[PDB]
């Protein structure tokens, strides 16, 4: 009955590249607020046991987990053909101290799952790792090791059914591909389908094998506001809880679905993003809330902090205390994050049609022979 | 000069063309019947009409010359660019094997078809050559489960990036 | 000797097509109606496999279910 | 209004046919008759005793009553779903029996007391008082019982917290009656194929339906693909589709279940999954066991696409004021990352030193260490030393660190601290400039429209666009109702607020008085004479209070004007006809009216946009708190904020404020919510450029002079406009006015593009009527009460000699009732 | 040199040539090596079956090329052409603005499904194989974006979405099938004043009164049932709840929910089912 929090202080010091949009810095910023709000006396803070080389191969191939372990930026001509077979090198770059970062993230989320499995935590947080793009045989879109597909397998040891909700702006496609033929992990994802990054995530991609009708994709258009999102989000998740009837949830609370993001298209805000966490929290299931995207670090640092205090059952004031990055937080030094006035493209027609199609697919287990 | 092709073979050739140069699919190169079994299987079926001796000698000469020749064009001009990478790998997994022992008749009809062009440099021999070319074509199409594949293979994900994808 | 599976386009008449369609669909509808009627009278054994096979909309499921749930209950 | 009437009738129909329950009827009606509180108050007579609307403030807030609570109007178009309700009932009784397990008589009294209510022997307010008595200690249960009550049913498209759905939903395809056309349209052998050729009029849409039927015949598709691919062919004929559903013996409760699955696919994996080669499906992951190869997908890959933007994340362009907060953020990050890394390293090396110097003094002198000392994260330690220590000279400093870490340890700790202080010093001296750029770019980064709306709205206010929209609305209504469309009224505007209706005209002539020094003998003649002809104004208070403009009191005071009282007096009360140049004025005028009405309704939340910027005590450490009310010039001193925004628009018009100062004023007060006022100068320029056209141009001056002179006589107007044809080059519209509801209305009537017409008859001869729809009604009742009416006469056209050829023996004969 | 492979006309890492200046992908070259030749390359600068095998051995000295097809096999079917580097393209699918209001033939532009224009939902789509317009929000999969303006689009109302693939010999003709029933195929078929205006006005008036009487009689029968509509449709959830809480196995819609529960926990047919209340401890 105390939200178990996972933080390893060494994480903020890893650096992808010259102007890469990904800054691990932002998990440090969060903790600053979390530590000055007198929050970390209410949480149950735990340093993760780093993940070895033998854990990350429970879902990845040995010639890959054993390539990340040996590549360095200096000796990257002795691995020159290996950074095309494995996709490392230019967009998921080689940086000083890569394998230790992967160990940190993976060990944190595997430890969260282990914490839930024993009756010790009912919620467990890990903002360091929500890397949901990483493939079993290569790296994809700023991710190298798929930590969610390692916490799900460890969750699939005491729980019959497990649900993975994904509110990033991108399609979480590695976690879907890892579980595309099983009726024990249902992967639901609200993403921006179009000419957008992953390229995948059609509404017609809905399972195979024994796990047919067990993958849910909700393709939106750009500019979705905070009320359109709630209309399309609450009924889908209520229907999934009525039909699938999970036993533990993994929520990936990515924050490029927010307004003013250097990579996102949506138009959410801090409350428009927190209503999802608050709604999923209300069902009394063991949850694991992990990080994800988010490339405008002043907004990320404040939203994840609000939600950390939200899950913990505490009320945070709207004024940021004295912290070490206060001058990041703009004029007005408030906790909130506010929306653009950008135009929405999701008509009510679009949202009703796709919601009813999803419910059609979801009902098709007792409504079929 | 011009040879005639069964319209079934035109359909199959154009299907292979689209399947590899557009859909990024591959033929699983180690061929159960190879280019060497598929010439002996034609000789041992055509030898029943080898009555006159000069014709026997010309038939033997043609078959031997053409197998050793198909070995001299499988690296030059019987592959699309998307098929060069898969070449190297096999050339590195089977270092000193003859090519007309791994590739099959999918790659051999490409040589029959492309020979009013290569023949431009003419008393009798060209006609007797093209005759067996035509009879070989219609002898292959009759045996569509002896000399042809049942699927094109999906080019692996790592494979695409190495050629230009 | 095998030849092309599609060698040309064919012109058809609308009325022969329409009579063909009416015949085919009359046959199919006569089939489905007797299938419906025979399903209407099935038993669905009472204590048989839990998590039954039939579709939800089966006129005799809710007596199989009733008798096995009254079995298990006391 | 044909759409509103037809929508009411369809919702009543669907209640009768049982596509819609009482909740669905109530809520769809609430959405249809929202502007008509007279009709809702009338309907309240029929509704049952306990389920009535509760209108307030003339119909600005209504909430239907129920048996236990009242419930406010939301809309999503809910339907009914019984399995969901049974699942909620099962869960709730589960939890309730699990909470009361102690004494087995308070779940007994909840059992034998819902039974009585089921028969009849309790009531909502009688059962609820016992349910609220048993579930007294458990306040989370008694809060879930409130979802099984008559109030949670009505607007229930949103599930509560911790609860399965309440209703079901479906699409509606833009119908004012939120009813899906999968349930409306779908709830002989010569009767079917005769009609299909009438409906499917295009001859290559009919052929494409016969080919669907043919490839059904051949065996390529099954029954379901046929009945689901044919819906999109013949569904806008509720008899054709219902016929087809019986010609194939497919009942409508099954077509619903099979419709979605049977119109397309790359199925059973979807557009982006490929099966791996058999050789790859064996690459080995050494950590999995039995369980994880028999859960993880190994067969199917999907992989990162290109439809032009999908390999790598490379997102679109942003406003030039978000390229300046990204840059600021990057600079701050560079400094902070170097400082924090060097500090981590200092702390770690100090910890190593406080363990090497906690031993007896004889072993300290050579107590050795590995290459990365003991740190599990030696990457940080390596990079900081390579940076501080001149990388070309860092190598030895690694070496010396590992063999004598009792002489070198403090020597390098000191150097790291010195460099750190240098970095912090450089940092503290640039935070001023960071703050000063952040204070500029921040506000117009939550405001994207100050760049894009400037051209979107420029396409909005065109002539070609507004005319094209009138024409397409005419042709869209000429297809839903081929009979009740001659009462068209494409656009119906309601100008109820006169305090905004005075301000619109005020502004449009205040623009002209200053920007163009001509007219004003005709621009005031326009506003004094022509506008009350169309608009039903007092014309004497109006032209009194409208001279606060044409003669001055402005530019030194420039106040908000005084308003008349009752600017509006109290079938069509005034109809006029006019061509396109007047239609465009009536379009721009309503644009401006809607803008100022939005602006006037904004000012109620302006009190919570000003609480988002209340001071932060902790930032009163003398960092920025650069308050925003110091770059604002003199703010006006009127009563409420709408008048001040009005004075600021007048200043922008007069040239005493440029666009930047004006937009900054708007942003301070209304947030990013006032972005359609940003282009309110070119709007008023457009309206004032039209008003300057209804008065000159040598072609429209005559039309307006005629309209004015035959206004002293209704018959003269509509005869000279509609049956005598002075038309120059235009469309013809008829503008109405209904006083009781203050409604305006436009309607196309003709064109003016052939015509050497003189007249058939003598307009003196048919003189009766006042309006023109009354003229048409008189013709109709003269035809219905006729004493004889025969129309045998037919004819034919002569090709390339367009004369009529009346085929012989055919005659026509009418006789009126008074003749005999 | 030239910056395209001398075999396949492709971009990438080229092995260039010093003497005979050309470029090769080095695996599009002669026998592929792998890469890595830094010194000079000089890539190939230098009446019976006897002379024809001398042709065979003479083919060596001519700098490899890609394989394409002869002109007779690629130019044989309908809508098949090569690219620019000799790949297979479809020449029948080649050659956007969201808000269209009137076509250039001066007709309205209204959706085929709901009949409304490109003003209810911001955008409309035009078919290139028909004369029909659609809203992307009305297709059933709903298009989240719009296709490119260089490839043609096809509305839902064609049968090409169900006829599998056949390709036509590009010089075939249309055979007029005179056979008046039972013709087998697989989808390859082509198919073979009063001047009364007063009567029209009277027509319209009487039709309108017909419609008015129709709905006037509809509301008469509907509006008298409100009292039982309201009662049943609003006390439904409490009747469902009274049936579940009393465990009515005769409510044939209760046991169907119980079967959903047996179908969610994936019951094994070997164990006995639990009492209907004890299966409900799946829910909590
Ligand atoms: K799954
Ligand atoms: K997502
Ligand atoms: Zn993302
Ligand atoms: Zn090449
Ligand atoms: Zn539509
Ligand atoms: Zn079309």
């Amino acid at each position: 009955k105390k939200v178990s929090y996972f933080y390893d202080e060494d994480v903020g010091n890893y650096h992808y590249g010259p102007q890469h949009p990904m800054k691990p810095h932002r998990v440090r910023m969060v903790h600053n607020l979390v530590v000055n709000y007198n929050l970390y006396e209410k949480l149950n803070v735990i340093t993760p046991v780093r993940a070895t080389r033998n854990d990350m191969t429970r879902c990845h191939t040995d010639e890959y987990i054993e390539f990340l372990w040996r590549v360095t930026p200096d000796t990257m001509e002795k691995f020159q053909p290996h950074q095309l077979k494995f996709n490392v090198g230019d967009d998921c770059p080689v940086f000083d101290g890569l394998y230790e970062f992967c160990s940190i993230s993976a060990g944190g989320s595997i430890g969260a799952a282990q914490e839930l499995n024993s009756g010790n935590a009912e919620i467990a947080i890990n903002w360091a790792g929500g890397l949901h793009h990483a493939k079993k045989r290569e790296a994809s879109g700023f991710c190298y090791v798929n930590d969610i597909a390692l916490a799900a397998l460890e969750l699939l040891k005491y729980h019959q059914r497990v649900l993975y909700i994904d509110i990033d702006v991108h399609h979480g496609d590695g976690v879907e591909e890892f579980f595309y033929t099983t009726d024990r992990v249902m992967t639901c994802s609200f993403h921006k389908f179009g000419e957008y990054f992953p390229g995948t995530g059609h509404i017609k991609d809905t399972g195979i094998g024994t796990g047919k009708n067990y993958a849910v994709n909700v393709p939106l258009r750009d500019g979705i506001d905070d009320e359109s999102y709630e209309s399309v989000f609450k009924p889908v998740i209520s229907h999934i809880m009525q039909w699938f009837r999970p036993e533990a949830v993994i929520l990936q609370c990515g924050t490029d679905s927010l307004a003013g993001d250097r990579l996102g298209c949506f138009n959410l805000s801090m409350k428009g993003h927190s209503m999802c966490v608050d709604f999923v929290k209300s069902f009394n299931l063991p949850m694991i809330c992990v990080g994800g995207g988010g490339y405008t670090v002043r907004n990320v640092a404040r939203v994840w902090t609000y939600e950390t205090g939200l899950l913990a059952g505490e009320e945070l004031d709207e004024n940021l205390p004295y912290n070490d990055y206060l001058q990041y937080y703009g004029p007005d030094y408030k906790l909130n994050v506010l929306s653009n006035n950008m135009e929405n493209h999701n008509t009510r027609q679009y949202l009703d049609s796709i919601t009813s199609e999803i419910i059609e697919n979801l009902r098709n287990l007792s409504f079929a022979p | 000069h011009k040879i005639s092709v069964p319209d079934v073979l035109k359909l199959w050739l154009v299907d292979d063309w689209e399947n590899i140069t557009k859909n990024q699919q591959l033929i699983a190169i180690p061929r159960n019947p190879t280019v060497r079994a598929a010439i002996a299987a034609f000789r041992e079926s055509k030898i029943s009409h080898l009555n006159n001796e000069i014709d026997v000698d010309v038939f033997e000469q043609a078959m031997a010359g053409l197998v050793i020749y198909f070995n001299k064009c499988l690296g030059n001009m019987l592959l699309y660019r998307f098929e060069r990478q898969q070449y190297l790998e096999i050339r590195q997994q089977y270092p000193d094997t003859e090519m007309c022992d791994l590739y099959g008749v999918e790659h051999l009809i490409r040589l029959f078809v492309s020979l009013p062009e290569l023949i431009d440099r003419d008393s009798q021999s060209i006609e007797c050559l093209l005759n067996y070319i035509e009879e070989f074509l219609k002898y292959l199409v009759l045996h569509k489960d002896e000399y042809f594949i049942k699927e094109y293979q999906n080019a692996p994900p790592n494979y695409r990036s190495l050629v230009g994808v | 000797f095998p030849r092309l599976p599609v060698s040309c386009l064919y012109k058809v008449s609308e009325d022969g097509l329409i009579k063909d369609f009416l015949y085919a669909i009359g046959i199919e509808a006569k089939k489905f109606n007797n299938e419906r009627k025979k399903r209407e009278l099935e038993v669905i054994p009472p204590d048989v496999k839990s998590a039954l096979l039939p579709a939800r909309t089966h006129p005799n499921l809710p007596i199989a279910l009733r008798t096995l749930f009254n079995k298990a209950r006391t | 209004r044909p759409y509103v009437y037809s929508a009411f009738m369809d919702v009543v129909k669907a209640l009768h046919n049982e596509i819609v329950d009482f909740p669905g009827f109530i809520e769809r009606i609430s959405v249809i008759l929202r502007d008509y509180p007279d009709l809702l108050e009338y309907l309240n007579i029929f509704l049952p005793s306990s389920y009535k609307y509760l209108l307030s403030n003339s119909g600005a807030n209504f909430t239907l009553q129920f048996t236990t609570p009242s419930g406010p109007v939301s809309y999503v178009a809910t339907y009914n779903d019984l399995p969901c309700t049974y699942h909620r009932a099962i869960g709730f009784v589960s939890r309730v029996r699990r909470a009361l397990l102690s004494n087995p008589e308070q779940f007994f009294k909840l059992q034998d007391s819902l039974r009585k209510f089921k028969n009849s022997e309790c009531s909502l307010s009688e059962l609820q008082t016992i349910v609220t008595s048993l579930l007294a200690e458990h306040p989370s249960l008694a809060h879930e019982f409130h979802n099984f009550l008559p109030s949670s049913i009505f607007f229930g498209s949103k599930p509560p917290l911790g609860s399965f759905p309440l209703r079901g939903i479906q699409s509606s395809q833009f119908t004012l009656s939120n009813i899906s056309d999968l349930l409306s349209q779908s709830r002989e052998s010569s009767d079917f194929f005769k009609n299909v050729k009438n409906v499917l009029t295009d001859v290559e849409t009919y052929h494409e339906f016969l080919k669907l039927l043919n490839l059904y015949v051949q065996g390529i598709i099954d029954r379901n693909i046929l009945v689901s691919r044919g819906f999109g062919f013949l569904k806008s004929n509720s008899g054709l589709w219902r016929s087809f559903l019986s010609l194939t013996s497919l009942s409508p409760e099954e077509f619903l279940s099979v419709y979605n699955s049977a119109c397309s696919d790359f199925p059973e994996c979807g557009p982006s999954y490929r099966l791996l080669p058999v050789e790859e499906r064996n690459i080995s992951c050494s950590g999995r066991d039995d369980f994880a190869w028999g859960i993880l997908n190994d067969d199917w890959v999907s992989h990162p696409t290109w439809a032009s933007e999908e390999s790598g994340f490379i997102v679109q362009r942003k406003t030039p004021y978000e390229e300046a907060m990204t840059k600021l953020e990057e600079e701050r990050y560079e400094f902070d990352r170097h400082i924090e890394a060097t500090s981590w390293t200092i702390k770690s090396l100090k910890k190593i030193q406080n363990r090497i110097n906690e031993l007896p003094e004889e072993e300290r002198e050579t107590y050795t260490l590995e290459e990365g000392l003991g740190l599990p994260s030696k990457s940080i330690y390596k990079k900081t030393i390579k940076l501080v220590y001149t990388s070309e000279h860092a190598e030895e400093m690694f070496k010396a660190l590992e063999r004598m870490p009792c002489l070198t340890l403090p020597l390098v700790i000191s150097r790291l601290e010195e460099k750190n202080e240098e970095w912090k010093s450089v940092k503290r001296s640039l935070q001023p400039g960071w703050r000063s750029i952040e204070f500029k770019n921040y506000d117009k980064s939550l405001d994207s429209q100050c760049v894009y709306f400037k051209a979107r709205d420029k396409k909005n206010v065109s002539s070609k666009f507004l005319l094209a929209e009138a024409d397409i609305l005419r042709s869209q209504a000429k297809l839903h109702f081929p009979l009740r469309s001659r009462s068209a009224f494409e656009f119906s505007f309601v100008y109820d607020n006169e305090i905004v209706l005075f301000d619109t005209c005020y502004m449009v002539c205040t623009y002209i008085v200053c920007n163009s020094p001509s007219g004003l003998k005709k621009v005031e003649h326009f506003f004094k004479n022509i506008l009350p002809l169309h608009f039903g104004l007092e014309k004497d208070k109006f032209s009194i209070f409208l001279d606060q403009v044409f003669r001055g009191p402005i530019k030194a005071s420039l106040k908000y004007p005084s308003h008349p009282d009752s600017l509006l007096e109290h079938d069509v009360d005034k109809e006029q006809f006019g061509y396109s140049s007047m239609y465009v004025f009536f379009r721009l005028f309503n644009l401006l009216y809607e803008r100022l009405y939005e602006l006037q309704r904004l000012e109620d939340q302006v009190s919570i946009i000003q609480q988002r910027i209340i001071p932060n005590p902790v930032s009163q450490k003398q960092k920025i708190w650069r308050d925003r009310w110091n770059d604002l010039s003199d703010v006006p001193d009127e009563k409420t904020h709408y008048e001040n925004t009005y004075v600021m628009i007048l200043r922008l018009i007069y040239g005493i404020v440029d666009q930047s100062a004006f937009e900054d004023y708007l942003r301070f007060y209304y947030g990013n919510k006032a972005y359609k006022i940003y282009t309110i100068d070119k709007l008023v320029w457009s309206a004032a450029k039209q008003v300057h056209h209804i008065v000159s141009d040598g072609k429209y001056k005559f039309v307006t002079s005629l309209v004015e002179q035959n206004s002293s006589y209704d018959d003269f107007l509509y005869r000279l406009e509609i049956e005598k044809l002075l038309n120059p080059d235009e469309i013809l519209f008829r503008f109405c006015w209904i006083n009781k509801f203050k409604s305006f209305g436009i309607k196309i009537m003709k064109r003016a593009n052939y015509k050497n017409y003189r007249c058939p008859f003598l307009c003196r001869n048919i003189e009766k009527e006042r309006t023109v729809e009354q003229l048409v009604s008189r013709l109709q009742t003269k035809l219905l009460r006729s004493a004889e009416l025969v129309s045998g006469l037919q004819a034919k056209l002569c090709l390339d000699s367009f004369k009529l050829l009346y085929l012989p023996r055919t005659e026509d004969s009418y006789i009126d009732a008074s003749y005999l | 040199n030239n910056d395209y492979c001398s075999a396949c006309h492709g971009p990438g890492n080229f092995l260039c040539c010093e003497t005979c200046p050309n470029s090769f992908h080095f695996t599009c070259i002669d026998p592929p090596i792998e890469e890595k030749n830094l010194p000079d390359d000089a890539w190939y600068c230098n009446t019976m079956v006897d002379v024809w095998m001398q042709l065979c051995t003479y083919i060596d000295s001519h700098n490899p090329i890609q394989f394409h097809l002869p002109h007779s096999i690629s130019s044989f079917f309908r809508g098949v052409g090569s690219g620019v580097m000799g790949e297979y393209i479809e020449t029948d699918v080649l050659k956007r603005d969201p808000l269209l209001l009137k076509s250039k033939s001066g007709t309205p532009i209204l959706c085929f499904r709901c009949h409304k224009s490109a003003l209810v939902s911001q955008s409309i789509l035009a078919c290139d194989y028909c004369n029909s317009y659609w809203h992307p929000d009305c297709l059933n999969p709903p298009l989240a974006t719009l296709p490119s303006n260089l490839r043609k689009w096809k509305c839902p109302n064609h049968s090409d979405h169900v006829t599998p693939r056949y390709r036509l010999p590009e010089k075939a003709k249309v055979i007029r099938v005179g056979l008046p029933r039972g013709f087998k195929n697989k989808g390859n078929i082509v198919i073979d004043f009063k001047l009364n205006f007063l009567e029209q006005i009277r027509d319209n008036v009487i039709n309108l009164r017909k419609m008015v009487e129709q709905d006037e009689q509809l509301c008469i029968e509907t509006f008298s049932k409100f009292d039982f509509y309201a009662t049943r449709d609003c006390e439904l959830p409490l009747r469902i709840l009274c049936d579940v809480a009393n465990d009515n196995l005769e409510n044939d819609d209760y046991v169907l929910a119980l079967r959903d529960l047996l179908r969610i926990s994936k019951w094994d047919p070997n164990q006995p089912v639990p009492a209907p209340f004890d299966l409900a401890n799946l829910l909590s």
